[PDB]
């Protein structure tokens, strides 16, 4: 008798301890009926104990009566329901046994998962049946059969929470995006300030979930140009800004920002020939830094996107968010998955980094570099067909901009001192130019 | 002026189906298979006679 | 209570079968070996229940496959070589099938049986299957279990899809080429046929987008290739009864709409961004909200990194509840992923663009597919954009039914004379002719105008 | 670099809400369902005026 | 190459074959009556056909009724070996072929050479 009972699984898929939980969880808060109603129906309870107690709860929080164990037991006993679910005890245990609050919508999700599968199992039983005794149906009348019963199963799971596709959820989630933009101030910038006007009045700032790729040859300022965009983050946001940064050490990004925000000679702070002025303006910034304690540096090498998404979300979980995250040099990340294929490999940073972009609602700059070719050519300002050759990352960029000094190629160049800002790709502004003064002595970018 | 500018050959559209087609598409459904001679019948029964210039 | 079981366990273990039918195509074909190529088409060596039988078959589709006559001599000597000859039963066997079928020209029908026979035989093995998961998930979540029973009854009817294609005479042709001339002239051919494009230039070239059609919208950054097709995709969407279905793989579905509101209203994209509206602003967006609500033909999924099979199930599954779809937009194809080609880029983007025309075709849509130029057109940029630059990232131009190119001279040129416009090059077309169409680019409101 | 920063017209923005928009989101929260009328009703409620 | 076919197909008693892999058979089909009949293409597209170039189409479209010797197979990414099957199938209802064409080299498949295209 047990060796077939064993290998038979009579019993359907549930959990007993989430129903509980939905229905505990309910007694002690009465409001979350409303996210609870979104997820689970009363047949999504495998119990039939269940089933009644939450008929019972949904009848109440309807009528908008309180939802305690006297009232429940009361309704109970008025349809003489209560024998048949446990009694008044099982109630009490009931709200024992799940002490836990704002995880009940996690077990109303268990709960109507299951109830799926068990729909599933019926269905896929009914088609079996079915098969097996067709009663004058032919192959081409049972296919559609299977295929309409299945096709109901997920469209009862079609657009459960909003459902992002129809347009009355997007009007909903317009309306959220305007009201929210809103209530912030909005004086030309709706996102993470650049500290550059002329660059706000083009891109509004540095938004949330978009992917920034800053890209110039080399000794073009590309670090120093993401630096400052870091640096007005910090000193403008209460959240975190996080650096990765892969090529240079601590110690050095935190020099070259003491001789940007102090407007320091970074030749005199690397040979320790500080004047009384220059001592007092690097004291001065340190002790700013220090109040406002809103910069993280990670300078570990090689970081795969899974350890820099770790790392990133451990700091976010700490203030509620980040202000803004800068990746060092796309090109120096590594995807073990991926060796076989540089471009491949530079492709899925890109996309990973983008996903992050959006899963922290966070704004990612990534610096790249030039591809050489356009040293052979060059004739003309950078282009994206620059990037493209180096992993496809104009795909996934939001935002490309690109850095651009003519008193590097051409020494005798008028523009001395100034450096042009590209916007080579932008999702949600204008193309363009922007020129920046370059100093070149403090690490720093001015408008 | 767009069209009068990149006019690549006058599209004067003029498709009125003559008696003459109508009368083809039968000779033709004489010889057809039944699938066939049911569209060729249907094409020229579509055949309308808008005859003119006299 | 004894013997209940016996019965029960005998009339449901035993699954759907025709032994009858499976004799009757075997000594069919040791009859008249020319009807192999029909039976062929209908029939695999896995349709036959019995283990006799498909070992027999084996044996038939190895010597006619080889040219070689099939009689019953010479496919008792190839079961013989296999020492295969005991396991189907002996030369009585395959004298006896040969015996009992002595009528010819039923052999189709037989064929037909026994594939029926296997369907249904293959059905009842998924529901099992799917039972038995239901049961023992295994780690599997319900979302997983769904995709995996989709993806098992979506296999059996995939193999039942196109069976009896093979004949292909011109008296089923013209038959064919009439009524399609039958339906153009019974409907409104005003100079548009298809699915109206928004832009009378554009039009009078392609007679709007046709059904069945895959589309490829390519262009260099920052060209509008995403305005374009979005142009159509609105035009689609208010003037058509049947829904649009937007496939958005780079862009969230409320940047996709705010562009779409730009576009509409005529109203500055960057004062949408930014907020500063007018009261004028302010009306001219709520119109067309009004307008977009009352429609409500459109469907914006912005899930990444979206497999040809889930764009094609989320399409069907829109397209059974209105009867059918507008037009399909899919954002940008090398976007999308084929698990089974990870190995190969190039393969995997022409494996996409083959699935795309299929699903053209399947649901009887237009299916606009946005794709970027290859990187060595901007190291020649001496002249327009050509087929060639399309095929060095996944010979895309072999399967699209129409190419469209997007340039503006502006962007390479500031001070060209074309400011505002951007041309339009067909660069392939199946029902059309090549050529270009100069639209007005206005980049403010995300809009291409005729 | 003051002139080179603020040349093209000068960049004063200044958007509070007008009680207009504010008759407008009404206006539409009238014909909108429930779910929307009530967020249109939010940013009326925002809408901030007063004059007179 | 259609003109290829078209002259095998009026000259044989041979059926010709068309592997058209790029072109549907309707579109294939409406080319071959503008070369036939020597009927502008662009008036069977937009149907602005006077009586004259029905009267052409008509007698063009009787003979190749009369003759039924050409098959047009329209499916897209065939490999050789089903070429090859469905060219034996045509062949054995007519003791051989007088042509086979197919569209576009390029457009075949060899799922055992995916990995080289060359080969
Ligand atoms: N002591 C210094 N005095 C003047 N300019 C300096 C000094 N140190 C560095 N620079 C300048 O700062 C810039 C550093 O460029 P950087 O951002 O590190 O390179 P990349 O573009 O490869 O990321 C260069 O333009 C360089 O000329
Ligand atoms: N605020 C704006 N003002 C003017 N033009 C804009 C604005 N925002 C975007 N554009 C223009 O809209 C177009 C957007 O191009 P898009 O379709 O997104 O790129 P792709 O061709 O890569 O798909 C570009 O030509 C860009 O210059
Ligand atoms: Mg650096
Ligand atoms: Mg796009």
């Amino acid at each position: 008798i047990p060796d077939a009972q064993v290998d038979a699984i009579k019993v359907p898929p549930h959990s007993l301890e989430a129903e509980q939980s939905v229905i505990g969880g309910l007694l002690l808060d009465n409001e979350r009926w409303d996210t609870v109603s979104e997820h689970v129906m009363t047949q999504d309870f495998y119990s039939r104990p269940h089933r009644l107690i939450f008929d019972g709860v949904k009848s109440i929080l309807e009528a908008g009566k309180p939802l305690d164990l006297i009232t429940l037991s009361e309704y109970l006993e008025q349809r003489e329901q209560l024998e048949d679910v446990g009694g008044f005890a099982y109630l009490a245990d009931l709200a024992k046994n799940t002490p836990s609050a704002a995880n009940i919508n996690a077990y109303a999700e268990i709960v109507a998962e299951r109830a799926l599968v068990r729909n599933l199992i019926g269905v896929a039983n009914e088609i079996a049946d079915a098969g097996y005794d067709p009663q004058g149906r032919n192959a081409e009348d049972l296919l559609d059969l299977a295929e309409s019963k299945v096709f109901a199963i997920a469209e009862a799971r079609t657009s459960e929470n909003e459902g992002p596709k129809n347009v009355d959820s997007i009007l909903e989630r317009t309306l959220e995006r305007i009201e929210l933009l809103y209530k912030t101030p909005q004086d030309g910038v709706t996102g993470v300030n650049t500290g550059f006007t002329d660059l706000n009045k083009k891109t509004a700032g540095l938004q949330g979930s978009d992917l920034i790729i800053v890209a110039a040859r080399p000794s073009m300022g590309k670090t120093t140009f993401a630096m400052n965009l870091c640096e007005n983050a910090a000193m403008e946001q209460d959240k975190p800004v996080l650096i990765f940064s892969l090529e240079m050490p601590a110690e050095q990004i935190m020099m070259r920002m003491l001789a940007s925000l102090s407007r320091v000679d970074q030749t005199k702070i690397r040979t320790g020939q500080l004047d009384d002025e220059d001592w007092a303006r690097i004291s001065s910034t340190m002790g700013i830094l220090m109040e406002k304690k809103n910069m993280y540096i990670d300078d570990s090498s090689g970081l795969t996107p899974t350890e820099v998404r770790s790392r990133a979300r451990r700091i976010a979980r700490e203030h509620g968010g980040l202000s803004l995250i800068m990746v060092d040099y796309l090109q120096l990340m590594r995807v073990p998955a991926l060796t076989d294929n540089r471009t491949l490999e530079i492709a899925e940073i890109s996309r990973s980094l983008k996903a992050l972009a959006k899963e922290l609602n966070v704004p990612v700059v990534a610096l790249s570099q030039l591809n050489r070719s356009l040293e052979q050519r060059a004739d003309k300002r950078p282009v994206n067909s620059d990037l493209r050759e180096s992993g496809s990352i104009e795909q996934d960029a939001d935002l490309i901009m690109f850095i651009y000094r003519d008193e590097v190629y051409h020494p005798d160049s008028p523009l001395k001192g100034t450096a042009e800002i590209i916007i080579g790709k932008q999702r949600n502004g204008p193309i363009g130019s922007v020129r920046l003064t370059f100093q070149g002595h403090y690490s720093r970018f001015d408008n | 002026s767009k069209i009068t500018s990149e006019d690549a050959r006058a599209a004067n559209p003029r498709p009125p189906l003559s008696e003459h087609a109508a009368h083809v598409l039968l000779a033709i459904a004489d010889q057809a298979s039944d699938k066939v001679k049911k569209r060729l019948q249907s094409l020229a029964r579509l055949a309308k006679a808008n005859q003119k210039d006299d």
